[PDB]
């Protein structure tokens, strides 16, 4: 329950936050909504010497369309995502997913950026972002760079971010109008990280799938982008043979933990079931 | 220690806090507002819920320094200045929405915000809307009734 | 004045709610006393190890730290172990070895809980691992580790002059010879091993106390989460050497107990010792992870359960043997003569000629407990055993299990019914309740619907299966008669004291202690009806051992059987004195008076009367010369028998065999607890207990791995349903009064859990019965029900 | 110790005894509780 | 005036009265009355007055009334406890109550002094093994209406 | 408010006080040392007596600011750390030198100083020596005895009877 002592900072700008993180070093952590970091500080798994609260940086909050992308500031809360009718018009999968994250209190505080940057495979947004082919905008002392969400995750609490960098925004290509989408999550109760979950976006024409992308949540030490599984759907009617192929190729890449949510073998199968169900719902939406 | 200034239940508060002090401890220990409760060490139970800048917040998952400049309502702030119970407080009593009372402050504080988010919620909306709040005693059924009763009362005021 | 009475049977709104809805409860952690420090424990990272050294120097040196106690500090006061309710001892601070993960090793006392937590991290313990024992089935093997070196020598078998060193007790009851003879010849023998998995009562408020030794006065005040505060006083007295009149135990508002707060914990002892040493108050408040992993677990019974029957479905005998995992110390709350509680109610609602029960308790490297979480002293286990055995027998007989129950119920005319393991049931009308329940849920129609759904499944038309869960149960609550029920030698009575003020209001106190069950509301309803005094004119208090009459506390649904009875009897003493005052005032014989709601009237001259209010005043203003002034009474009520409420619960469950996800379609709960004091409160008790039942059956668990690590002991994993997962509950009742109780009222609070768990588990088991799954062990969460289907070939 | 009747009576410090006062412990140490010693939250004068 | 006396399982006592000391030593002296009546040392008895929620109703301390009124009540209440204790003793010792004699702090069987129960033992017995005809516990109240004043 | 630093019962104390705050009220209301009492408004009773820089002082007739830098002993400071009562505290109990207890803190604090002034006082010296302390309950006779008891205890030898 009780964290170790730390110093607390409120930088006024991205630049000042990056400068602070760079100066203070590895013992400094960004503080966004706090709803993953504070819990692990309370267990003393995390014992940072400094927290750099991003609360006063307005430029980290917001949702805009820029070109062919939606750009979401890292500090945009789950509650804000859900509330954005503009985002629901363009990227309705985000609201659907966010409503499957945590609980109202947590969603008031938790941010998209903190969900994406956290590195716990339990988080839902990572695999959604991989599904959507989002790019993460990172700013550090050496400047800005972009890392694809598909390339961002290496392991539990191991991501591509470098010392002194903040994830400042997530840039999400907007799927075509009329696209199908679904996020299907299996969990033990409200608030629980997925036993398995699947994010799907697809498009159809003339009864055939034209595009499909699939992400899988919490069925490996990272989110997974199920590249082969999505490709096998393309050119099919999204019928049983096609779904069975996609399920196979998705299951093949899983490597789940055996924990209170069940053993790895179950969770692999549940990735497949969630995938099937998500494809079905996406097909119907398409 | 950091100096903070905020408002709690409409009153100015100024204090010196260690950054690591959790908001729930600040409220209970330093401010002596012991209505808010601690029911867990993992952020699940919602017994520590307060209304903070228009949000339902689990105050065990926030440091007091993060609440600098905030406006917080705790359960002590729900009754009217003349002592009259809020619609929610009254509904929880009328509908037998509490037993031990331990979740109740958090439940009411969450519900206060719920009914601002959605003044006329369905039962599914209520149950989902309080999903961050655990109760051991009631089995939730009368809590739903309590919230519905409060909505009806609120909706009849204007 | 009719509108004001709010007596028995009224849905009186709760007086407690005023404060609780406003944050003006007074729970232990709300207490702040001058100079109060905070203490908490350094806990064992090992399940089984010798303690080689404990270095507390860095912790003591930390600013804000006032003490770091180890067993070395307690031993000289004979407080390194504490007695348990089960007649064992439990280590307060680990001395030579640790025996369960998270066991208390040192107690750090600091300025506040933040500094205490810092200091705990500075204590260094060196351990020498010992072999871990977690599987109770192996606890009595010849090579099982010697856990309890403090009380046992090595004893590797079962034929020595002491039991196996890991064997706590063997308890048996019933007619062995007769039972064995019936099983040897019965046409059908139905045997299964049902495990009731370890779970935890997990009250929303954890265990905690504030100890304040006033060294100037030589008096100890102890605020705490105590379901039985008078018991705690007496025990604190026996172990501390302070006399009871100088120990002021206060159980204030308690944020739920659910059995977790009956016994004593190391934290209470250490806070007390620290306060005595330091001369200032010491608060101890545990966090959830420590609550779940170090305070009273529930269940953990492995029940080999057998029914003998004729092919036509008459039950001839029951034979049950239980292996009980008690963890490292036997701290299992129970009346002292009952080491397996009332597990001998396991013949249930059925009239069986003979039965036999044996229970062996064993030590393992786990937290202690057993009795908690609405078990009524192992009645959860008893009821699960019989209600599951009914279902497995019915399968074996190819009989509908409703019909099997009907064929075997104890009939109303048989009460009071002496059951074959010794309990005499007070009253019951089982056939009527069962019928009401079946009719309400449309039972036979459900079965036809189920059959059609099964056929559909086989035709590949649905991936969902339907189960119909039945639990018809007989509870035993109200411990209990002095002849056989005592808590560490104190007979299990309870008590009430009622005092009427000159102006007609009342203060009444009881020896129980609510943790949310509404006693402060409902005890006043009993008095209100008895005396004609509005309930709002009556103040109810519990929990201050200086003021409340001695009682045995609240657990085992005993409050209404014991203190509810005492309340009525005490009120009737007052009424009798009032009648004498009225006779004096009206110049008639007492026999010429009759009670009429709120007054005594002269028979045949109804215009001549004296009201209770008038009599109260008279008792002070014009006391009759033959009588003492005032108007008050006490009763300590030694019950003549337990009360035996019952219920008929039906669950319809739909299960997705591909994910294992079960969804309750409907849950109907009929409870009969005799006279119903407050229907609103009873309903809430049922809702709460059914939600626990759902949780236990469908997800909750505390587990240990082979290394003795406690698993799942946080709300990350411990299944507590939210409003989203919790089913809607349909409740119903019948009323079959307890003949021996002063107001005919039986206990009820535990009934929903007792009956509910088998109802849910039976529904799950029933869903898969057509697929021949056998007995599916709880909990019935998704991965485990997926495994059931996987193993049945349903996924290919 | 099997005390005599007289010894047992003496130990009682009952009727007729010059029993020293229990109140003196607190009062000699300033630990009486008289009205003006009472302090309650929010108390006015 | 009034007195309520409650004996705990382990033999100590809480007693309250309807008077209120302002320095007259009631907390000391009422316990002396009880001690002699019950054979429980005075130091084992806690006396309280003045909390109207807890103390039995009385008319207070003035008119030198405390000894005449609550002192009487204290003795009478204590005698009620002694009478119950004698019943418990007779049950435990398997004799008639008339066969018992009091010896400071215990009932002994007349002619057989080695057979006895102390008040302390009786207090425990009242909780541990209540005779079937009696309520558990060991306590009493008396409200004492004096027949006359006292005239020192 | 004035800043003051002093020592009370051997412990450092630092506080902010209004100049007009009486020492008695600072001790009772701010420091929560409620043994000292107020019995009067004219400085006669002595119930507020504390020992202050080796003097017996009626703390109702001094402002807290006047005690800046002082060392004060109140009745709470008399008993030994081990719990044992001082000779005076013991004598007051043994000799029945108190009833209501309201004068007792000030009587004992005065007497503490009296016995430092004069370790072996006569009865007349005792009575005169406590002339600034009123008692309503005892009629003083047992107070005198209590002080004599304490002196004899301290001195290891009795003086008067
Ligand atoms: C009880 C409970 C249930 C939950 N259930 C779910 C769930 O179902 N699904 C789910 O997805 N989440 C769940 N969460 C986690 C929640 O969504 C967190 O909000 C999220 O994981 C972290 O976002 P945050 O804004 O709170 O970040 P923080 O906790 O503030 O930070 C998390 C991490 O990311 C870093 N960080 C944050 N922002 C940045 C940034 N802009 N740049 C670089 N690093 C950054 C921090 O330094 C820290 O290392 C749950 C949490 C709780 C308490
Ligand atoms: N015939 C009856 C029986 C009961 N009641 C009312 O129902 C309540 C519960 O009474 P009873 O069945 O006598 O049970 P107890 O009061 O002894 O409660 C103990 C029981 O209470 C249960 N319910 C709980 N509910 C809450 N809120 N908190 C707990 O800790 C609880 N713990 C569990 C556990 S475990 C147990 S053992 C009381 O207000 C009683 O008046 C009634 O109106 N009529
Ligand atoms: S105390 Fe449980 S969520 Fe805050
Ligand atoms: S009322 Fe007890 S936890 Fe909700
Ligand atoms: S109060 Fe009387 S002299 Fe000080
Ligand atoms: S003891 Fe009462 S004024 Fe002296």
């Amino acid at each position: 329950m009780i964290p170790g002592s730390f110093d607390y900072h409120r930088p006024k700008s991205i630049a000042d936050a990056v400068a602070l993180l760079t100066k203070l070093g590895e013992d400094a952590r960004p503080l966004a909504g706090g709803h993953s970091l504070i819990p692990i500080m309370k267990t003393r798994l995390a014992t940072p010497e400094h927290l750099v609260d991003l609360r006063d940086i307005g430029d980290l909050v917001g949702i805009r369309e820029e070109g062919t992308d939606v750009v979401i500031g890292a500090m945009t809360t789950q509650h804000a995502l859900i509330g954005s009718d503009f985002l629901a018009a363009k990227l309705p999968i985000i609201r659907e997913t966010s409503l499957l994250i945590a609980d109202p209190q947590i969603r008031y505080m938790g941010t998209i950026g903190g969900n994406a940057a956290n590195g716990d495979p339990g988080n839902d947004m990572p695999a959604l972002m991989q599904c959507l082919g989002a790019a993460y905008e990172l700013t550090g002392p050496e400047g800005a760079r972009i890392v694809a969400a598909r390339d961002y995750y290496q392991g539990a609490y191991f991501t591509a971010i470098e010392p002194g960098e903040l994830l400042t925004a997530i840039r999400i290509p907007v799927p075509p109008t009329g696209h199908g989408y679904a996020y299907e999550k299996l969990k033990r109760k409200i608030g629980d990280y997925a036993t398995a979950a699947a994010a799907v976006v697809l498009t159809m024409s003339g009864g055939k799938c034209v595009t499909a992308s699939i992400g899988l949540t919490n069925v490996a030490n990272t989110p997974l982008w199920a590249e082969e599984a999505g490709k096998v759907l393309v050119g099919t009617a999204l019928d049983k043979p096609a779904l069975d192929k996609a399920v196979a190729l998705a299951e093949a890449i899983t490597a789940p933990a055996s924990d209170g949510r069940g053993p790895a073998e179950y969770r692999t199968k549940m990735a497949g079931v969630m995938l099937r169900r998500a494809v079905e719902r996406a097909k119907a939406r398409a | 220690k950091a100096h903070i200034e905020l408002t709690i239940n409409g009153h100015p508060v100024e204090a010196l806090v260690e950054p690591r002090t959790l908001l729930i401890h600040f409220i209970r220990e330093q401010q002596n507002l012991t209505g808010a409760h601690i029911g867990c060490d993992t952020s699940h139970c919602g017994a520590c819920t307060v209304d903070l800048d228009g949000m339902s917040v689990k105050s065990c998952t926030m440091f007091a320094v993060q609440a600098n400049g905030a406006s917080i309502t705790t359960i002590e702030g729900m009754a009217a200045p003349d002592g009259t119970l809020s619609a929610l407080q009254e509904g929880f009593r009328m509908m037998h929405g509490l037993q031990c009372g331990y979740c109740t402050p958090g439940m009411i504080m969450r519900s206060h915000r719920l009914l601002q988010e959605n003044p006329s919620p369905t039962e599914a909306e209520i149950r989902f809307g309080i999903g961050g709040n655990l109760c051991r005693c009631t089995g939730y059924q009368n809590i739903v009734k309590a919230i519905q009763y409060a909505a009806a009362k609120i909706n009849g005021v204007p | 004045r009719a509108e004001k009475l709010q007596g028995m049977g009224c849905k009186r709104k709760r007086v407690e709610d005023i404060r609780f809805t406003q944050g003006k409860g007074n729970y232990v952690d709300d207490v702040k006393l001058p100079g109060m420090l905070f203490g908490d424990f350094v806990r064992s990272s090992h399940a089984h190890a010798r303690i080689k050294s404990i270095d507390t120097s860095k912790a003591k040196a930390l600013p804000g730290v006032f003490a770091v106690l180890t067993a070395a500090d307690l031993k000289p006061l004979n407080l390194h172990y504490m007695p348990t309710l089960a007649g064992d001892v439990q280590a307060v601070l680990a001395d030579e070895k640790v025996l369960f993960q998270n066991q208390e090793v040192a107690f750090v006392v600091a300025k506040d809980r933040y500094v205490a937590a810092d200091a705990i991290e500075l204590v260094e313990v060196d351990y020498e691992p010992l072999p871990v024992l977690v599987d109770p089935f192996k606890a009595m093997e010849p090579d099982a580790p010697l856990l309890r070196e403090d009380i046992k020598d090595k004893m590797t078998g079962a034929h020595g002059a002491r039991k196996h060193h890991n064997h706590i007790f063997r308890w048996e009851i019933g007619d062995k010879e007769g039972t064995d003879a019936t099983f040897a010849k019965a046409e059908v023998v139905s045997k299964d091993m049902f495990t009731y998995h370890r779970v935890h009562p997990s009250p929303l408020e954890t265990c905690q106390c504030v100890a304040s030794m006033d060294k100037i006065k030589g008096e100890l005040t102890l605020w705490g989460t105590f379901q039985a505060p008078h018991v705690i006083r007496t025990v604190v007295s026996l172990i501390s050497g302070l006399p009871e009149h100088k120990i002021h135990v206060i159980a204030p508002d308690i944020g739920g107990g659910f059995g977790n707060k009956v016994g004593a914990y190391s934290g209470y002892v250490c806070a007390v010792v620290a306060s005595i040493v330091l001369g200032v108050p010491v608060k101890w408040v545990e966090d959830r992870m420590e609550n779940l992993s170090t305070t009273s677990f529930a269940r953990d019974y492995h029940m080999t359960t057998e029914l003998a029957a004729t092919k036509d479905g008459k039950i001839l005998a029951m034979r049950c043997h239980v292996l009980a995992d008690h963890g490292a110390f036997d701290a299992c709350a129970d009346p002292s003569k009952w080491p397996a509680g009332f597990m001998n109610i396991c013949t249930g609602s059925y009239d069986m000629p003979v039965a036999h029960l044996a229970v062996d308790g064993v030590y393992t490297n786990k937290a202690s407990g057993g009795v908690a979480y609405r078990c009524s002293f192992r009645v959860t286990e008893a009821v699960y055993a019989i209600e599951r055995a009914i279902e497995t027998l019915a399968q074996r007989l190819e009989m509908d299990s409703a019909d099997l129950r009907i064929k075997n119920f104890i009939q109303p005319e048989q009460f009071p019914y002496m059951a074959p393991l010794g309990w005499e049931y007070d009253s019951g009308n089982y056939p009527l309740a069962m019928k009401k329940a079946m009719d309400t849920v449309g039972y036979h129609q459900l079965r036809a619907e189920q059959k059609a759904k099964q056929e559909a499944f086989k035709r590949g038309e649905t991936r969902e299966i339907m189960g119909i869960g039945i639990s018809f149960f007989t509870e035993i609550v109200g411990a209990g008669p002095s002849k056989n029920c005592d808590i560490l030698g104190v007979s299990m009575f309870d008590s009430a004291e009622i005092r009427i003020h000159p102006t007609g209001s009342v203060i009444a106190r009881m020896g129980t202690k609510s943790q949310g069950q509404g006693h402060e509301t409902t005890y006043a309803q009993i008095i209100a009806t008895e005396l004609g005094i509005p309930a709002d004119d009556i103040m109810i208090e519990e929990g201050n051992t200086d003021t409340a009459p001695y009682g045995l506390g609240t657990y085992g649904s005993r409050s209404t059987p014991t203190a509810g009875a005492a309340t009525a009897v005490a009120a009737r003493k007052i009424k009798a004195k009032a009648q004498m005052i009225a006779a004096h005032m009206l110049e008639v014989h007492e026999g010429d008076l009759e009670w009429d709601v709120d007054r005594f009237r002269v028979k045949g001259l109804p215009e001549k009367f004296k009201t209770m209010k008038e009599l109260a005043w008279a008792s002070y203003n014009s006391p009759p010369p033959n009588l003492e002034p005032g108007l008050e009474a006490v009763n300590y009520y030694d019950p003549p028998n337990m009360t035996y409420p019952f219920g008929a619960y039906f669950c319809i469950m739909d299960i997705d065999v591909d994910t294992g996800v079960a969804k309750t379609r409907r849950f109907y709960a009929l409870d009969d607890c005799g006279t119903r004091i407050n229907p609103m409160i009873i309903e809430g008790q049922v809702h709460g207990g059914l939600t626990e039942a759902f949780a236990v059956a469908m997800g909750q668990e505390i587990r240990y791995d082979e290394q003795g690590n406690v698993l799942g002991a946080s709300f990350m994993d411990f299944f507590l349903p939210t409003a989203v997962e919790t089913p809607k509950w349909e409740t119903d009742y019948t009323v079959t009064p307890s003949p021996h109780h002063p107001i005919g009222a039986k206990g009820v609070g535990e009934s929903p859990h007792v009956g509910g768990v088998p109802c849910f588990s039976n529904a799950v088991n029933d869903a898969y019965a057509f697929l021949n799954a056998g007995h599916i062990q709880m909990p019935h969460d998704a991965w485990r029900l997926w495994k059931v289907g996987e193993q049945l070939g349903l996924h290919v | 110790v099997e005390p005599t009747s007289a010894e047992r009576a003496e130990k009682l410090q009952g009727m007729g005894c010059k029993r020293k006062r229990v109140e003196d412990i607190r009062f000699t140490q300033g630990k009486g509780n008289y009205v003006d010693d009472v302090k309650l939250p929010g108390m006015l004068f």
